[PDB]
């Protein structure tokens, strides 16, 4: 019988969409640039993050767009 | 409300229809799979009951401990064999007469009526409201007694049960 | 008594082998080892086939070291015409044949760890496999031996890889050596298993290291006087503590003892390819010859009546793990399902020689 | 072991307790599971031509024992026997299999 | 209200498994109808417990009490089978 | 001169029905995970790239198949019997091999004993082989819409007894 | 009182009726005797109910002084009489 | 990934030859050859990464060459066409087309793509499906370069 | 609104519990990928449907109902256990005066349905390992429950919540590392080896869905001990040395369950087998008795207290 809240509405849901939104492309963008620049502590914690940081990766699984290029190429297709 | 009085006919009707599987089928491991089943609807009506350690003790103890072993033995087959293990008109007699006296006993009784009355060692003691406290201080020093010979006679148990088993 | 089926999918990866036993409890007491599932029939394609068509044959027998089978092939025809293989050849033979050793020894105990991992042992092995293409350029399906010596010449990185192995493995083999030392889980899973002794071991049919487990210094290669051994570096184990620890003891003071002839061998450098070309086909003699060479398993071996044609009118090979494989029988009396991999690890077969 | 067959495409012996698709235990009843891979037409007339064909083969290919090189055989002839017959034409292919491999060689124009 | 009808199906299990302990082929059948018999009257403490003792919990301290000793009476029970199926060939 | 197909109509003509097939085709095509098969010259490829053998319908062929070995697998396909196929990833796989011309005791390819989808050089090539065979049967099963769901059983059998003469 | 549990029970519905829908969304869309294991469970049965006894004394022991102590230790001295019993004889012999 | 659009379908029915720029990551290619399987259509495979001769292949029904083992005759018979007798594997009429699936775009000579794109403009129910070198997206380009 | 806002932490509970097995999935393949040398996220969920859209595989054997419920049973004895985790000093899914003691419970269920699986599967292979499977499911968890009642003990409260806001009391200190590391070894041991993951089938006839029921079961088994793990031991939302205090808190024992995850899977990866005769040495004669020994430590440690 306590209700020490009393808000209707953008309170969680803010901070959800912020959660869901901000953090999964920068998370998934330190997944790939720090590969291999990584001590075993540094791979430790960032084991200890992707486990923290799932499910925010849902929108950012299918989609690939900035991933191979590792030369100056030309789209010669 | 109908909710909790409609689950526990569920649980009624499943538990009568385990319990007769546990009775009535050909297979042993069919009837010990049963009667985990009841066990489990066992457990529930205990929750249902507001006994909750209580529920969750059965459901530990007597299928995590009890029911292990009996399926260990009933996949070991081994053999085949006035209150006494003669049927077909003896039983049948006496368990319908004794069902029907045990019916006429608890649908014929004001349960409620009788919950009316010895109202007054159930007003809950208001310093302490948790069922697994109050199920500790009643157990260990209150009924110290025969807290003390379950030690003994399940040191027994195991003792004979190596003396026997082994053997 | 129930019946294990002892199936073609194993838990673990060795092979495919039948080895059902009544098991009477856990203890398994009897064995009937059913052969015949990895067959080709070598002994009449080779009767069929000529030395430089069976001489692609000679893969599908102990192809974690596939120098040992072309080798000892190969050798037979030199020895049979009596054809001189010059020193420089021969020698980087040894160096390639003891590298296979090597190769042997560290394949068996990869998948032997791995049962009772991978890359604990590729990084070691993604640079053998680059001694293998810098030496003939297969990675295990090399053919390059013929009878004046190696098919090619040795480019002028594969020496250079090879003078760089010594320090890019030993020290490596002398960190995986301290874990039986550390790691008591090999001193009570593995120890015990292995109660042949010597005198046994000699009367069986034993050879390699079941019978360099007693304390036996075995070798085919010392006793005869072949490729200059007793100039090299050398200490066949006479570790006598019998056990599969002993056996483990044994494959490292093997592959140690290979790496001292290796590294003793690095600027040996005593001599073309192949010696006695004149015509790139020839035939073989009719002697009674039988060659063998010292296996990884002990005492690879070929038995020879000639023809005096393009096919050889008889060619039976004496493989090693197989005449090792007949000991299990007698030690499978006192063990359990949680020994008989330890077992079929310790005898150190692949099923390519076994039905063949 | 207890599997008694010379099993390969189109012939499986298959000597079992199998009235219906439930394999089981094995007995003298040789269940002649045909097509399993679904590669050619099979049209039941000529289904029942090839099964009465493997019994006349088998009723007069018996009365030595059968252990499996008369299995080998019977299997061997009732291929050749199946061959001749798609080869006539009695046995159309499929295309209805995710492979169609042609296994008995394209038909000619001749 | 029907919670009076758990008393119902506590009764149902005590006719049960009776019939069961009478007519029964082998030991275990009847052992696990012992064991039914036990959760009947088990019940019916926790039920009497949940009615008009709540204070003290003597009807749940019972409900422990006795399914100690049902795990005491199935263990040695089924030590005996054991022991005969040990000691049959 | 092959057979007709029925090929009456697509009756999943919806949207959200053709994108839960390719969704449920593409993580059909996506999830691989072979039950390994080595035991053979092919072994070699697995430490580079379960145990029940009812499980991982999507197992490629990587072992030397010879006629001993032929009623363990077709047995082995019979635990695989309805949903996917076998790659054929070795040349005595697809053609015998090696020793196609005078092995009594090795058959001339699994060609005449399980569908094969994929035909690959044989002798183990480079550990990126198998991942472009997986990437080619991926594009293959992309192609498979799962055929409709559309389903036949011949059951040709004699009930006559056959002219036995056991041990 | 259905407070406690009042959530436990449509979380015991909502994961009862899943595997049995997860088969039906499957089905339309596509002799040893070895009693050593038996022996340990016949070991195990009795320190469960004496572990059964431990939970609610260790559950309300702190209301209690050095009485209640004393009380489960005399009980866990059983048990490690038991166990060591079980140590001494041919028990566990694995 | 997985945009929404049947534009590869209306390239196969507008110009039916078509570079199918696609990785090799996964089974992303397909997808659209189940979109011209459930309209009806029947498609069969090729590769020319071993297919020499195009056009005297799909036509002209090339030998056969049975690979005799050292035992057999040489046998020198004349196996049937691939795309003609894949026009004669259609039993029905509602087939309203054949999709030749091509997965090699490497070893396949440029003169000879474009000799095999015109031998799709020569059967009207030929459909050339043929790859696209191995881009990382999925893109579609059609027979120019060829 | 009867029955929405009951439900949605049930279903958000659900959900969760999928995206930490999609997580366990993935990071034993992210550290076998570091041990052993995107689109992979979604590869498990390819796994997923891979297991899920298969055949029922029914041989003829006559027991259908168990050959159902067996892999199911073996879903529940996991599933109806995460009822029990207080993530923060919020969000958990009820009050649960017996925190852990229902999950004793239905994690000594779990060899109800390793018997049912074990009969389920007319194979002789199964049958087998169901009954090791079993037997080692019985056989670890009484030092299991030892442990979990020394905590308890330590607590002197059998609600996970209590002992969650009881480990905060000295700091960081506080917690039962500096406690019980003893009885900590005892669950770390209990929690790795009772899944059948450290030492090591039994599925030779189960598959289609219920080799994924199998399948999710126990990496599920594997994240309930770890959620433990950090619920006993690593606290569950304290860092002492409104509502973003939830929100970081679930941070916390997620940081700390996959620790526990990174930790588990290595330790997986560098021992083998114990080969099931030192697996039972270990649970009986050695685990067990020095279980009881922290017991009868922690039982004359609280006297004070
Ligand atoms: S084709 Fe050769 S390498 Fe491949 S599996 Fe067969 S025998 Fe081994």
């Amino acid at each position: 019988n306590q209700q020490e809240l009393s808000s209707v509405v953008l309170d969680i849901g803010i901070i959800s969409v912020w959660y869901f939104l901000v953090m999964p492309p920068i998370i998934m963008n330190w997944l790939r640039v720090r590969w291999y620049r990584r001590k075993f502590f540094e791979m430790y914690l960032q084991f200890m993050f992707v486990f923290m940081f799932f499910p925010g990766l849902l929108l950012w699984a299918p989609f690939l767009n900035f991933r191979k290029f590792p030369r100056d190429p030309n789209m010669k297709n | 409300g109908p909710i909790h009085d409609f689950l526990l006919v569920f649980l009624g009707s499943g538990l009568l229809v385990g319990g007769l599987g546990v009775v009535l089928l050909p297979n042993p491991i069919f009837s010990a799979f049963s009667l985990g089943f009841v066990l489990v609807c066992i457990s529930l009506l205990y929750i249902l009951s507001n006994s909750h350690f209580v529920a969750a003790a059965q459901l530990l103890i007597y299928v995590g401990a009890i029911n292990v072993l009996i399926i260990f033995a009933v996949m070991f087959m081994n053999d085949s064999e006035n209150l006494w293990t003669i049927g077909n008109g003896i039983t049948s007699l006496v368990c319908t007469t004794i069902l029907f006296l045990l019916m006429s006993t608890i649908l014929d009784t004001s349960w409620y009526g009788v919950i009316w009355t010895t109202k007054l060692n159930q007003i809950l003691e208001q310093d302490l409201i948790s069922n697994s406290q109050q199920i500790g201080i009643h157990l260990s020093t209150d009924f110290f007694l025969p807290f003390e010979l379950i030690s003994i006679i399940l040191l027994v148990a195991l003792i004979g049960a190596i003396s026997v088993a082994r053997q | 008594l129930m019946i294990v089926n002892m199936g073609p999918h194993h838990p673990s990866m060795h092979g495919v082998l039948r080895l059902i036993v009544t098991l009477d409890g856990e203890d398994v007491v009897d064995c009937e080892p059913i052969l015949g599932y990895l067959h080709r029939g070598m002994e009449k394609i080779a009767e069929n086939r000529a030395i430089i068509q069976y001489l692609p044959y000679v893969t599908r027998w102990d192809y974690l070291a596939t120098m040992f089978t072309e080798a000892i092939t190969v050798n037979g025809p030199e020895q049979l015409g009596n054809i001189q293989v010059p020193k420089r050849a021969s020698y980087i033979r040894v160096i390639m044949l003891e590298l296979s050793r090597i190769a042997s020894h560290l394949l068996w105990l990869g998948p032997f760890m791995a049962d009772i991992p991978f890359f604990y042992i590729f990084r070691e092995r993604e640079f053998v496999y680059d001694l293998f293409e810098a030496a003939t350029g297969m990675r295990m399906m090399h053919n390059f031996f013929r009878i004046g010596g190696i098919a090619a010449d040795l480019p002028y990185g594969w020496i250079d890889k090879c003078l760089d192995f010594c320090d890019y493995f030993l020290t490596e083999v002398v960190e995986y050596q301290k874990l039986i030392t550390r790691n008591p889980i090999f001193l009570e899973r593995v120890e015990g298993v292995g109660i042949i002794g010597g005198e046994e071991a000699i009367n069986w049919g034993l050879s390699g290291p079941m019978l360099r487990a007693s304390g036996i210094p075995w070798d085919l290669r010392k006793i005869d006087r072949y490729e200059s051994y007793d100039e090299f570096e050398w200490e066949i184990q006479w570790q006598k503590q019998g056990d599969s620890l002993a056996r483990y003891l044994v494959r490292l003071s093997e592959m140690t003892e290979s790496i001292k002839i290796i590294q003793q061998a690095l600027e040996g450098l005593p001599y073309r390819f192949i010696s006695k070309k004149p015509s790139p086909t020839f035939e073989l003699s009719k002697q009674e010859l039988y060659v063998r060479v010292e296996a990884p398993k002990g005492e690879l071996g070929i038995f020879l009546i000639g023809d005096q044609s393009g096919f050889p009118w008889r060619w039976k090979i004496r493989p090693p793990g197989f005449i090792n494989l007949q000991i299990l029988p007698e030690l499978v009396k006192r063990m359990k399902l949680a020994d008989i991999m330890t077992i079929l690890g310790s005898i150190d077969i692949i099923m390519g020689e076994v039905d063949r | 072991g207890q599997w008694l067959s010379s099993v390969t495409r189109h012939v499986r012996i298959y000597a079992a307790y199998i009235d219906p698709e439930t394999c089981e235990s094995q007995m003298d009843k040789l269940t002649l599971i045909l097509d399993p891979t679904e590669e050619f037409v099979w049209d039941d007339e000529s289904c029942n031509k090839v099964y009465s064909y493997f019994q006349e083969l088998v009723d007069h290919y018996e009365g030595a024992p059968l252990t499996e090189y008369t299995l080998r055989l019977i299997g061997s002839d009732v291929e050749h026997y199946i061959r001749k017959m798609l080869f006539d034409g009695e046995i159309q292919y499929n295309m209805d299999a995710r492979v169609l491999n042609f296994s008995m060689g394209k038909p000619r124009v001749q | 209200m029907i919670l009076e009808h758990v008393l119902v199906l506590s009764a149902y299990l005590f006719l049960i498994g009776l019939y069961g302990l009478i007519t029964s082929r082998n030991m275990v059948r009847a052992l696990m109808c012992l064991e039914l018999i036990l959760n009947a009257v088990n019940m019916n403490f926790v039920t009497f417990s949940d009615f008009f003792d709540n204070s003290q919990l003597k009807g749940e301290i019972f409900c422990i009490f006795v399914i100690a000793i049902a795990a005491a009476e199935a263990a040695i029970g089924l030590a005996i089978v054991s022991s005969i199926y040990r000691n049959r060939k | 001169s092959i057979k007709f197909p029925i090929l009456d109509r697509t009756t999943k003509n919806s949207v959200i029905s053709t994108t839960l097939n390719d969704l449920s085709n593409w993580s059909r095509l996506s999830s691989l995970w072979p039950l390994l098969y080595g035991t053979s010259c092919c072994f070699i490829e697995f430490a580079s790239l379960r145990s029940s053998p009812r499980q991982a319908d999507l197992i490629l062929t990587a072992g030397t198949v010879t006629m001993k070995m032929a009623p363990s697998l077709v047995r082995l396909y019979e635990q695989m019997p309805e949903p996917k196929y076998v790659i054929a990833m070795g040349a005595c796989t697809i053609t015998g091999g090696m020793f196609s011309t005078d092995s009594y005791s090795t058959v001339r390819g699994v060609d005449k004993l399980i569908p094969v989808d994929v035909y690959l050089p044989g002798c183990p090539p480079k550990p990126e082989a198998v991942i472009d065979a997986i990437t080619k049967l991926r594009k293959k099963i992309a192609r498979e819409i799962y055929k409709d769901r559309i389903r036949r059983c011949f059951t040709t059998n004699h009930k006559f007894f056959v002219v036995r003469s056991p041990h | 009182l259905l407070y406690e549990y009042d959530i436990f029970w449509a979380f015991l519905l909502i994961s009862s009726a899943i595997p049995v829908l997860a088969f039906l969304i499957s089905g339309v869309l596509s002799l040893q005797f070895r009693i050593r294991y038996y022996m340990f469970a016949l070991v195990f049965v009795v320190f469960d109910v004496e572990t059964v006894f431990l939970y609610p004394w260790a559950m309300s022991f702190d209301v209690l002084g050095v009485s209640a102590f004393i009380e489960a230790f005399i009980f866990v001295l059983i048990l490690i009489l038991g166990l060591v019993y079980a140590w001494r004889k041919g028990a566990l012999e694995w | 990934v997985k945009p929404d659009i049947g534009q590869w379908l209306q390239d196969v029915e507008e110009h039916k030859a078509i570079a199918i720029y696609a990785p090799h990551e996964g089974g992303y290619e397909g997808r659209y050859l189940n979109r011209l399987k459930m309209q009806g259509y029947y498609f069969l495979d090729i590769s020319a990464r071993g297919l020499g001769d195009p056009e005297t292949t799909l036509l002209k029904n090339y030998p056969v060459c049975p690979a005799h083992l050292g035992k057999q005759p040489i046998a020198r018979w004349y196996y049937p066409p691939e795309v003609d007798y894949r026009l004669a594997a259609l039993p029905p009429s509602a087939k309203g087309l054949v999709v030749w699936v091509l997965e090699a775009k490497v070893l396949s000579k440029s003169e000879l793509q474009f000799l095999a794109l015109l031998p799709s403009l020569r059967p009207n129910v030929r459909v050339i499906a043929e790859c696209g070198n191995w881009r990382k997206f999925v893109w579609k380009p059609l027979a120019e370069i060829a | 609104y009867g029955l929405i806002w009951i439900f949605v932490p049930i279903f958000s509970l659900v959900l969760g519990i999928i995206t930490g097995v999609l997580v366990i999935v993935w990071l034993e393949r992210e550290i076998s990928a570091g041990i052993q040398q995107p689109l992979g996220i979604l590869q498990a969920l390819a796994d997923g449907t891979k297991l899920l859209f298969k055949e029922n595989l029914r041989p003829s054997r006559g027991n259908t109902p168990l050959f159902s419920i067996g892999p199911s049973i073996a879903v529940i004895s996991i599933l109806l256990s995460y009822s029990v985790i207080p993530f923060s000093n919020h969000l958990v899914l009820a009050d649960l005066n017996i925190g852990i003691f229902l999950w004793i419970a239905i994690s000594s269920i779990a060899p109800i349905g390793l018997l049912m699986s074990g009969y389920g599967s007319n194979n002789k292979y199964s049958f087998l390992g169901g009954l090791r499977a079993a037997a080692q499911s019985i056989s670890y968890e009484i030092p299991l429950t030892l442990c979990v009642l020394s905590i308890s003990l330590l607590s002197n409260s059998l609600s996970t919540v209590d002992i969650v806001e009881a480990q905060s009391k000295y700091g960081f200190w506080g917690w039962n590392l500096w406690r019980q590391p003893i009885g900590f070894i005892i669950f770390l041991i209990s929690s790795l080896a009772e899944c059948e993951r450290l030492p090591f089938g039994y599925q030779t006839e189960y598959s289609g869905i219920k080799f994924g029921l199998f399948y999710v079961a126990s990496y599920l088994n594997l994240l309930i001990s770890s959620l433990f793990v950090t619920v006993l031991y690593l606290g569950g939302w304290n860092i002492s040395i409104q509502i973003f205090g939830t929100t970081i808190g679930i941070f916390i024992t997620l940081a700390k369950t996959y620790l526990f995850l990174f930790v588990s899977i290595a330790t997986r990866w560098t021992l083998p087998r114990l080969r099931m005769d030192q697996l039972l040495n270990l649970g009986w004669k050695f685990l067990l008795p020095i279980s009881l020994g922290n017991l009868l430590l922690t039982t004359s440690f609280q006297l004070f207290s």
